[PDB]
């Protein structure tokens, strides 16, 4: 599920960018993934920072030292308004329930928020050897989520991959 | 090349006729592995939506074809006369595929190769309707005669034919009809009645032809009953029976000859004393010979791992086919010897009618033994003193 | 009290268009009853948010 | 209200069928949900819910049973939908219900080939 997983992140990511309008609706254009019109996007910079992204997430998604992957909607300020938590149990029937998943954040800055139970040091190291771009132990401002909605948005607990997301969130 | 798969569905089981197909073949594909028929099964579905699948004469090829049929429930219907309802045609009529006939195909064992002959007669007969030949010049009378000992299950054969062919040819014909014709309600004799009621009947068969999306099949017994010989009789005290009851079948048979969907079958006893004039409109008069030594054997397998099948002979030892005495090369060993014991009531056990060899379990259990729960060689041993039984009874009779 | 069945007093629903499935109304029955449910399970995240621990965020800003 | 429920139970049972790429996404009730574009089934769900309709209009009724059949029509699982029928979000929260339903639980091949029921917002499945 490693490319299956990264590629759902990738149009994922696009789809938090559009759903909300943070961003103008024109720069996302549209293809045909997972038997799905998929929103993704060409735009030179953020497509080299997302492939850092994703070619640095996925010894995580491997190895399985993460309680839970989340991706986090943040403001210019790094304020955070929306946390996607991936809380993943990883140990032919996977990629349909990401269709799920698709459909659900279409119903559901930015910065990739490793909730790990270790200290993100070999993380952050890891990310300045598969990226100039320096990361950092996540301060007290970016994390609280004040009032928040736990609403399970989709579980799945397949043989392959107990998998749940949902969206930390206030109330809205 | 090709194999028949044909695959019970139940009636309480409702599901879509490609839906069993598509998940017979997935069974069939997953195992792919001789003429062994299935039973059990792995998945929800398909066990509360089928009963058996089986192979119709190890072989991991997958030029398989599926026939998939429905036992109808119910019965036979009974056919009266018009205005005279009280008794005077009395017809038994069969809607196959039908209940009472399944497991009839298999049980019965011949050594001439009736069995494949007469089927592939009804598939060149498709074969030939399909082309479109000149039925005014190459042509059939749809007609076959089957004649033999009495108790030799000559008119076992064909309800096995109709009910193998309403299952072989599901999809073709919706379904089939079997009219048993009872050759002895139709003599209601005082001055040419009978003559005018085998009329009647025929109506009626031609009532059940004009659905042209059904295969109907007409079994005549006795078919020396209805076509006596009348030309060789030199009495001339029949007045109107040998002469105006054959002559009213020979027409109605032969206006039922330009239809397809119909086929003859009859049963005789008599070889002398029938129509010379209708031993020429058969297309095939097969003989059904009282069994042989390897049929025999082969019978009395059939009820002996039947028995085992339902615990009767409890301690269940593997019956040695006659295949495997021939490779062994007839060898006597602890195993080995049922076998050969078997083989020699076989021998003493020869000209005997089929149905006293499929009655004489019966009696072997009935009489010598009547222990709840036999051990073999007890039961060989009471099989081979009740033929002697039957032997001395027959003699007894005179 | 009334159960249709769109394929007790009972009031089916035929459509004639259809009417391929030969045997309707004991199809028709099947579709009424009830069989027994599994429970609705009480969900749980399994790996919760412990507030002494502090995630990872990367400096970088989209464009 | 009746009406807008039963266009609500044509949401339920159509993009049920899909909670694969004859669906498609398009606007209905002012959400993007990725159904199908076959106007055979628009009209035929349309009629199966306006049949519903006077169905309703005798406010007498228990359930509206969308049972997502097995291939076999012998249900290995069901959808019972037991609304005890006397903002965006909560016309959304049903759907999420749903998706949840199919998440801790799983969907039926492809073709569901589901046949409609009521006995005449909350809902479970017998599975
Ligand atoms: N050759 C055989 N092989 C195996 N089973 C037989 C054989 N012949 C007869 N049977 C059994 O005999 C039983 C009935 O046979 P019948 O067909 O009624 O005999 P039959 O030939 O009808 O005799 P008639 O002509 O009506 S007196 C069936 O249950 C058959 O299984």
């Amino acid at each position: 599920v490693a490319d299956v997983l990264c590629e759902f992140l990738e149009v994922a990511v696009h789809l938090i960018l559009y759903v909300r309008e943070v961003y103008p609706v024109g720069i996302f254009q549209k293809r045909k993934k997972y038997n799905v019109p998929v929103q993704m996007s060409c735009h030179p910079e953020l497509n080299q920072y997302i492939q850092d992204t994703l070619h640095c997430v996925k010894p995580l998604l491997e190895k399985n030292d993460v309680e839970k992957v989340v991706v986090v909607i943040l403001d210019k300020e790094h304020r955070p308004v929306e946390k996607f938590v991936f809380e993943i149990t990883q140990p032919s029937h996977v990629e349909q329930l990401l269709r799920a998943f698709i459909l659900k954040i279409s119903v559901c800055t930015f910065t990739v928020l490793v909730h790990t139970r270790e200290a993100a040091t070999r993380n952050m190291e890891k990310i300045q050897v598969i990226k100039d771009f320096p990361w950092i132990l996540a301060d007290e401002q970016d994390v609280h989520m004040h009032d928040p909605r736990l609403i399970p948005l989709k579980t799945m607990t397949s043989d392959i991959l107990k998998m749940q997301l949902y969206v930390e969130e206030r109330a809205h | 090349p090709t194999v028949h798969v044909e695959v019970h569905q139940r009636g309480s089981s409702t599901a879509k006729k490609e839906d069993i197909n598509l998940s017979v073949r997935k069974l069939l594909n997953r195992h792919n592995i001789g003429d062994y028929t299935w039973t059990e099964f792995d998945e929800p579905f398909l066990t509360r939506n089928v009963q058996s699948v089986s192979i119709i004469d190890d072989l991991s090829a997958c030029t398989v074809a599926l026939h998939i049929f429905q036992l109808n429930e119910d019965g036979p219907s009974s056919e009266n006369l018009e205005e005279e309802t009280e008794n005077i045609i009395a017809a038994n009529h069969w809607v196959l595929p039908a209940a009472e006939f399944h497991g009839l195909w298999d049980s019965l064992v011949y050594d001439v190769e009736v069995k494949s002959h007469l089927l592939d007669y009804v598939m060149t007969t498709l074969l030939f309707s399909d082309k479109n030949v000149n039925s005014n010049l190459i042509t059939w009378n749809r007609v076959v005669l089957l004649h033999g000992p009495p108790g030799t299950g000559k008119t076992s054969l064909c309800k096995a034919l109709a009910q193998k062919l309403t299952i072989r040819l599901s999809s073709r014909y919706r379904y089939g009809q079997l009219i048993e014709i009872n050759s002895h309600s139709l003599f209601s004799k005082w001055f040419s009645e009978s003559g005018k009621l085998v009329t009647k009947m025929f109506q009626k068969i031609q009532d059940l032809i004009d659905d042209k999306d059904a295969l109907v099949f007409v079994l005549i017994d006795q078919v020396e009953s209805l076509t006596a010989a009348r030309n060789a009789c030199r009495a001339g005290t029949e007045p109107s029976d040998a002469i105006r009851v054959v002559n009213a079948v020979l027409t109605q048979i032969d206006q039922i000859k330009r239809h397809s969907n119909v086929v003859i079958l009859t049963t005789s006893n008599i070889t002398e004393k029938i129509d010379v004039a209708f031993v020429d409109r058969a297309d095939i008069k097969q003989y059904i010979g009282p069994p042989s030594a390897a049929a025999i054997f082969k019978i009395y397998l059939s009820c002996l791992e039947e028995l085992m099948k339902c615990q009767i002979i409890y301690p269940r030892q593997q019956l040695l086919t006659l295949r495997e005495l021939e490779m062994i090369g007839f060898i006597e060993n602890n195993v080995s010897k049922l076998s050969l014991l078997l083989n020699d009531i076989s021998r003493k056990s020869e000209g005997l009618s089929g149905r006293v060899l499929r009655k004489l379990p019966f009696l072997a259990h009935a009489l010598y033994v009547q222990a709840p729960t036999v051990t073999i060689e007890g039961f060989l041993q009471a099989l081979s003193l009740a033929v002697d039984k039957q032997f001395e009874e027959r003699k007894k009779l005179a | 009290s009334q159960v249709h069945i769109f394929w007790t007093e009972v009031i089916l629903h035929y459509r004639p268009c259809e009417s391929d499935p030969t045997q309707l109304p004991k199809i028709a029955e099947k579709a009424i009853q009830d069989f027994p449910t599994r429970p609705l399970s009480r969900f749980i995240p399994w790996f919760p948010y412990d507030g002494s621990k502090l995630p990872l965020r990367p400096k970088r800003s989209p464009p």
